[PDB]
């Protein structure tokens, strides 16, 4: 298990936290397990509306979440019809006032959540695996990523000797903390198994 | 009338007033005719002819 | 409002069916957001049908120029009107003139 | 006959720019050329800009 | 065969599902400009797939005020009709 | 005297907050007293990083609790009202007391 | 070389917006051009805090309407835009109005902060007529200079901000009439010298002598290009 | 244009 | 809220007595603001000897 995680390592310098918020010992256990509900049932309700991160950030007893997606119109539906309705039950999940914002996330080609879950519905519709990378990397580095790097792995074409499979085009520096490595992951629940994707997506160095 | 009812307002009887120029601060000569016409815009907009 | 009119301006914004003129004259309940309801002064009202005139606000719409048709409500909540008076102003008029 | 019917209504928001068409009610036609800043308006001494 | 009403617009990428909802439509208001899609609506047999997916005429903006439908008895995705 | 205790994990965000809040002290009211700080809370975790078994395998986590002393010597009728609808950002907090 | 320099001698508040000020005592000849030059930098380019982004709840467009208020939503945007606002610290700051029942809603009903000053306490917004009507609108205040419209700043904006929040254009400039008077100055041995009467009329948020003053380092800044180089 | 930056060099900040 | 100066790109020199100042770019309403304040300075106010 060499590898440390990009997002993790970055944390202090290039990248920002999700979850945003202070808390004391008493609070804080009650705060992530909240957390972790409304996030867990906002992937389940906004599976086919392409979202890449949920910000949940709460100041004075009053939920804060902000889903960056990639179609708005889709989780928003009519002009603040599903929206709304999202809210109460977040601030049900959640116990406070609910406050839902939407950020448009500008291509979501260079999204690297979004790309490993399009893979993976991909490859749960039996598309050749290696095609469907191919695809994701080409179309990564015509949108402007200065690199990518993507792996699949296990169970590939039904296979019953797993193994795994990586494409990178550019640069993808991980040991470079400077580096804005926007990292993640997805599994394709297939019929011979689980495939686990991976996506690295290099959108460039930051200087300060 | 028109000059009487310019008498019931402060204005110039003639209708008249002078008028400084916003660039160089200085008087037009001659003085020259304000007032409120009702202008009206035509549907002949030009974004739906270029 | 044309500051110079001709006067002529309230009859071609009265006749022209663009403003909400009263029906039945009296008094005014003013939900509004959908609809101005006038309650009718007892003169002017029939002894059955209690009734209360409930008048439609034809909210923002495509004219055959693709202008836009709106109407906005000129009374107040509480407030006397006539038979014959204008409630909501049309396009293009200013309390019951006309304001091209 | 006509299957899938589906109307959708945009609203565009025209303000005024160079090239449109404004007039009065007298005849006098014209296309607003230069839509001048504030300052450059010839003021009267009350300092209002016409 | 019959031409369709899905998101699921082709050749073009992540620049087709976006002023829309998961079944395909404009899903009202927004600052809609030209260029883009209010209604994908695409047939297959017509890699033989095209783009007629009524778009915003060149040069316009706008605000999306209202949707009507009166569609063909089923427009309606699993459950909005 | 209302002494203000800034409590947040983010320095540069607490930073910013004390400054806000000594901006709105300062305008209504008059002598603030200062940012001071005391001395961050550096809570440590240490965790095996295998599901099974791999002890010397470990990752070392910390949470980095700062604290900002403001305090304001005179309150005016004005200033201490100020703070209500004056609230500060997200991830921040405050704990203002009067004597 | 005999020239002299002014001062601004007296600054006399005729009301809280209409305010005079005088300039004393001003070379011959040079009343007209600081005049006219103050006048011009005065009008363009002072920086004051406007209405940008509007966000009402349970709103899916601006030309819609909403229950139980008078003005439509294009009115409340308009009367929104006319709104007066005087922010100190930040350069960004976000207000809140919230009230129900049945009478008109005031700017003097919004929720300041601290450092957050409404000067119109009877700016009139919306006219709520059902008692169990609320209106819950959250504002947006930037702070600029000259005028930037929403089709402008349809694309210009950088931050990825959610769809729902509508656009109100911005008129920052906050100097509305600038009126001078070149006098005859008082002087008890020249008279050949005169005064500078600036007549401001202001949005109540900027602070005379504090904009001559801006005025005054925008104008000396843009001629030390003459001054320095050549 | 010293002659102008003289005559303002007052109330500058 | 930054304001741009400019660069002094061009002297022309036509003659030793001759001169043109080219002079680019500033923002929108103050070239007229400088030339006129130039102007009138240098009109009526510059001191020398006849």
């Amino acid at each position: 298990g060499q590898k440390v995680h990009p997002n993790g390592i970055r944390l202090g310098i290039v990248k920002p936290w999700n979850s945003t918020w202070f808390a004391n010992t008493k609070e804080f256990a009650d705060n992530l397990d909240s957390d972790f509900k409304v996030r867990q049932y906002l992937t389940k309700e906004l599976a086919k509306a392409s979202v890449s991160r949920i910000v949940i950030e709460r100041p004075a007893k009053s939920i804060r979440v902000t889903i960056h997606t990639a179609r708005p119109g889709i989780v928003i539906g009519k002009k603040g019809e599903d929206v709304e309705k999202l809210r109460k039950v977040v601030a049900d999940i959640a116990g406070v006032p609910a406050q839902i914002n939407i950020a448009e996330v500008r291509k979501p080609e260079l999204d690297a959540k979004l790309v490993a879950d399009s893979i993976t519905s991909q490859l749960e519709r039996r598309v050749m695996f290696r095609r469907a990378m191919k695809r994701a990397v080409q179309n990564a580095m015509r949108l402007g990523a200065k690199g990518i790097k993507v792996e699949v792995s296990g169970r590939l074409g039904g296979a019953e000797i797993a193994r795994t499979e990586w494409y990178r085009e550019g640069r993808v520096p991980l040991h470079t903390l400077r580096a804005d490595i926007d990292y993640n992951t997805s599994e394709a629940h297939t019929t011979y198994g689980v495939i686990g994707v991976k996506v690295w997506i290099f959108k460039g160095e930051i200087l300060g | 009338e028109i000059k009487e009812l310019l008498k019931l307002g402060d204005l110039p009887t003639s209708g008249q007033i002078r008028l400084y120029d916003g660039r160089t601060g200085e008087q037009f000569e001659r003085p020259v005719t304000v007032g409120y016409m009702y202008m009206l815009k035509l549907n002949h907009l030009v974004d739906d002819k270029m | 409002k044309p500051l110079v009119g001709t006067g002529m301006e309230r009859a071609v914004a009265v006749d022209s069916g663009v403003t909400a003129v009263a029906k039945r004259g009296g008094v005014v309940q003013y939900v509004d957001a959908s609809r101005i309801v006038i309650k009718v002064n007892e003169d002017e009202m029939y002894p059955g049908e209690a009734g209360i005139d409930i008048y439609n606000l034809t909210k923002y719409t495509r004219s055959n120029q693709n202008t836009c048709i709106n109407q906005m409500p000129c009374v107040s909540l509480g407030e006397p009107v006539e038979r014959g008076d204008v409630l909501a102003d049309g396009p293009s008029t200013d309390l019951g003139e006309l304001a091209l | 006959g006509v299957l899938k019917i589906v109307k959708v209504y945009l609203a565009v928001k025209r303000r005024i720019q160079p090239g449109d068409k404004m007039a009065g009610r007298h005849g006098n036609k014209g296309v607003i050329s230069k839509i001048n800043p504030i300052e450059d308006m010839p003021y009267d001494e009350n300092g209002t800009p016409v | 065969g019959p031409e369709e009403i899905t998101a699921d617009i082709p050749n073009v990428g992540e620049a087709a599902l976006s002023k829309l909802d998961e079944s395909g439509i404009v899903y009202i208001g927004a600052e809609v400009t030209g260029g883009d899609i209010l209604v994908g609506k695409v047939t297959p047999k017509g890699s033989d797939v095209k783009d007629s997916s009524l778009r915003v005429p060149n040069g316009v903006s706008g605000t999306v005020i209202d949707v009507q439908v009166f569609t063909r008895d089923g427009v309606e995705k699993d459950k909005r009709a | 005297r209302i002494r203000i205790r800034l409590k947040a994990f983010d320095h540069r965000l607490i930073d910013q907050a004390t400054a806000e809040i000594v901006e709105t002290a300062k305008r209504t009211g008059a002598q603030v007293r200062g940012p001071i700080p005391l001395p961050t809370r550096k809570e440590r975790f240490t965790v095996l990083i295998s599901p099974h078994v791999n002890k010397d395998a470990r990752d070392q986590y910390e949470i980095r609790t700062h604290l900002r002393l403001v305090d304001i010597v005179e309150p005016t009728e004005k200033t201490v009202d100020a703070l209500m609808r004056l609230d500060l950002a997200a991830g921040v907090d405050v704990q203002i007391s009067l004597g | 070389t005999e020239f002299l320099k002014p001062r601004l001698v007296d600054i006399e508040q005729v009301s809280s917006t209409h305010a005079k000020v005088t300039l004393e005592p001003l070379e011959r000849g040079f009343g007209h051009t600081l005049g006219n030059a103050l006048r011009r930098i005065l009008l363009s380019s002072m920086p004051g805090c406007a209405v940008t982004e509007v966000e009402i709840d349970g709103v899916l467009h601006e030309y819609s309407t909403k229950e139980g208020v008078q003005e439509d939503i294009l009115e409340i945007l308009l009367n929104l835009k006319g709104l007066a606002v005087r922010v100190q610290g930040k350069d960004e700051v976000i207000l809140t109005l919230n009230k129900s029942g049945i009478g008109p809603v005031t700017a003097a009903d919004i929720t300041h902060d601290g450092d957050v000053e409404i000067v119109k306490p009877q700016h009139v917004i919306c006219h709520l007529t059902d008692e169990n009507a609320s209106i819950s609108m959250r504002i947006k205040v930037q702070r600029g200079r000259g005028y930037v419209p929403a089709s402008t700043r349809i694309h210009s904006e950088e931050d990825e901000r959610p769809i729902g929040r509508l656009l109100v254009d911005a008129c920052y400039s906050p100097v509305e009439r600038i009126a001078y008077n070149v006098e005859a100055a008082r002087v008890e041995q020249r008279t050949d010298l005169d005064k500078l009467v600036i007549e401001m009329e202001t949005n109540g948020t900027i602070d005379p002598e504090e904009a001559i003053r801006r005025a005054a380092t925008i104008l000396a800044e843009q001629l030390e290009a003459f001054v320095d180089l050549r």
